[PDB]
């Protein structure tokens, strides 16, 4: 994005944290401007010998090399978890088969057997169930509770 | 170095090798006597 | 942004003066601002930086002691009090605008700026 | 004041139906025979998690306030139910000191006792029974609401009879499912 996040005389509206008394953590977010105390003065909000201010600009010029550039960036985190799923892909559906061996994908949970009508008092939150060995027994049509 | 009577040109830097002994940065880095210490990929805290 | 200098003008050795710089536009809460003085014949000088956030000041070593910087955020304004005058303060004074955010307060001393005012001057008889 | 927390304080942990079995888990339960505040309107912190019950006549306790400061700046949740419709929100409201902007979200839906779990996003399970001060006894909390808000919580309070304060902990768990998939009983490891 060096056309539109770059600028002549050097765009600085783009800012990174320069130090930290710690890594962060995964997906931690972190905008405090507290003063770093690189010393052992505490700081006490002061900027100084020893105390600096965490953040600094990022020089990003038309001219800079492309190590220097801007780029823009975009980090897709994907939630398999055991909830209903409602981030799908443009798969299209079809008709359901009973009593029959088929290949059966239900909101991308795959497998192979025989579906047949079920007996199980599933609760109206429950999504589907399990075995004893940990694998998935029984199912909710996504498409009809 | 630092205490050293007489410093050289920059045309003509003088060079001292160090090794074999231990560095205590803290005496630098913690003392208020300098102006610039600048220290560029790595931290004077993390060089003990 | 737009720089307006004022304060300027005659005063005695001893004596003490305030100049002012009003800030309009893009006012960075994490950029600073710096006063930098123009003597006759010679090249303009850094004399203090002040950040806007947090208000942690920065004074050239020729000023050290005698002159203070100051802000208000509310107003938009930015304030050196010039004390104790000397006929060496007598210069060109601008007040100058940063858009980067450094780290190192010391920066803004050499940093080169984006905007510039256009001076007030100050005379010591 | 303080009564025990019998074995109370028990929810289905995960969407999971099983039955005729007993399953290990690990989750943020209220610990069995713990000490729980006993209230007959402060503001109560929010640790890890919360076992609130009510005991209730005239269903005078309505709803729930959730975050941090519980004044405006920051993002804070707010929960009233009125006597025909729910109503959640997250607006950075101005509470008052004793009640009773930027919403980035919005969701509308003694005899009495009435158990609820929040925990951390939101999680809401609860459980209406009739009983005959805590009870002794066992019965499971299904989930009810699920706000995928990410509000920072750290303190509530409660918008108006006494209710009952309890906190989760990170405790592995055995539980009874039946031939139903209701947890009948439970051990605390
Ligand atoms: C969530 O909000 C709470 C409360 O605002 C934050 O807790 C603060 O934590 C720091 C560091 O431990 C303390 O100095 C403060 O005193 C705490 N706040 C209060 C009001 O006591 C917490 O940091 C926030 N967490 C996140 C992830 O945003
Ligand atoms: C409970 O309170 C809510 C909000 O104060 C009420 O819900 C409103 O109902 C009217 C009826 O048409 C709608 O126009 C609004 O959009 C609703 N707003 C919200 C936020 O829900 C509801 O009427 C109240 N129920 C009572 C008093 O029985
Ligand atoms: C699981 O559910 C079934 C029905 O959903 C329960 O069986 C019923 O129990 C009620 C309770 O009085 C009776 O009125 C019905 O006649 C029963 N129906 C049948 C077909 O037996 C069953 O008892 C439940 N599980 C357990 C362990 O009680
Ligand atoms: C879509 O799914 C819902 C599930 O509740 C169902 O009521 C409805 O009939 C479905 N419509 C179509 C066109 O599949
Ligand atoms: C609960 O509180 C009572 C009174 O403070 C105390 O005697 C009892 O031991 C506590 N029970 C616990 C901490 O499990
Ligand atoms: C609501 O959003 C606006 C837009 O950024 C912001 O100016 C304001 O600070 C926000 N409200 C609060 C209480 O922070």
């Amino acid at each position: 994005s060096n056309n539109l996040d770059s600028k002549v005389g050097g765009n600085y509206n783009y800012l990174y944290r320069l130090f930290r008394k710690s890594n962060l953590k995964p997906f931690e977010r972190d905008i405090s401007t507290e003063i770093y105390q690189a010393g052992s003065t505490p700081c006490n909000g002061v900027e100084g010998f020893n105390c600096y201010f965490p953040l600094q600009s990022y020089g990003f010029q038309p001219t800079n090399g492309v190590g220097y550039q801007p780029y823009r960036v975009v980090v897709l985190s994907f939630e398999l978890l055991h909830a209903p799923a409602t981030v799908c892909g443009p798969k299209k559906s079809t008709n359901l088969v009973k009593n029959k061996c088929v290949n059966f994908n239900f909101n991308g949970l795959t497998g192979t057997g025989v579906l047949t009508e079920s007996n199980k008092k599933f609760l109206p939150f429950q999504q589907f169930g399990r075995d004893i060995a940990d694998t998935t027994d029984a199912v909710r049509d996504p498409q009809t509770l | 170095v630092f205490n050293a009577t007489r410093f050289a040109s920059v045309y003509a830097w003088n060079r001292k090798r160090i090794s074999n002994c231990v560095a205590d940065y803290s005496v630098l880095y913690n003392s208020a006597s300098f102006s610039t210490f600048k220290c560029y990929g790595v931290s004077p805290t993390k060089l003990n | 942004v737009q720089l307006v200098e004022s304060g300027g003008g005659l005063m005695q050795a001893g004596g003490s003066l305030r100049l002012s710089c009003a800030v309009s536009g893009r006012t960075f809460s994490t950029a600073a601002m710096g006063w930098f003085r123009q003597a006759p014949g010679k090249e303009r000088e850094f004399v203090a930086a002040i950040r806007w956030s947090g208000g942690s000041a920065y004074y050239a070593d020729s000023v050290k002691g005698r002159f203070t910087i100051s802000r208000d955020k509310a107003k938009n304004t930015v304030y050196l009090q010039m004390n104790s005058l000397k006929y060496e303060d007598t210069a060109v004074y601008y007040c100058a605008s940063y858009q980067a955010t450094r780290s190192l307060l010391s920066d803004y001393a050499t940093w080169p700026y984006d905007y510039w005012g256009q001076g007030t001057q100050v005379t010591v008889s | 004041a303080y009564t025990n927390s019998f074995t109370r304080g028990v929810y289905y942990p995960d969407k999971v139906f099983r039955s005729s079995v007993l399953h290990s888990t690990q989750d943020l339960f209220l610990p069995f025979f713990s000490n729980v505040t006993w209230f007959h309107n402060p503001v109560l912190p929010f640790n890890d998690g919360v076992y609130f019950a009510s005991t209730e006549k005239s269903n005078i306790i309505r709803g729930w306030i959730f975050g941090t400061t519980l004044d405006s700046k920051t993002q804070s949740l707010l929960i009233v139910n009125n006597a025909t419709n729910v109503v959640i929100k997250v607006c950075e409201f101005q509470f008052c000191n004793d009640p009773f902007n930027n919403c980035t979200f919005e969701y509308v839906s003694f005899k009495n006792l009435r158990e609820f779990v929040f925990k951390n996003y939101f999680k809401i399970y609860s459980k209406h029974t009739p009983i005959n001060d805590l009870p002794q006894g066992f019965s499971a909390l299904e989930p009810l609401v699920d706000l995928p808000i990410g509000i920072n919580i750290t303190r509530f309070q409660t918008l108006l009879a006494a209710y009952y304060v309890g906190y989760l902990q990170p405790r592995t768990f055995l539980l009874k499912y039946n031939e139903n998939g209701t947890i009948t009983d439970a051990v605390d490891c």
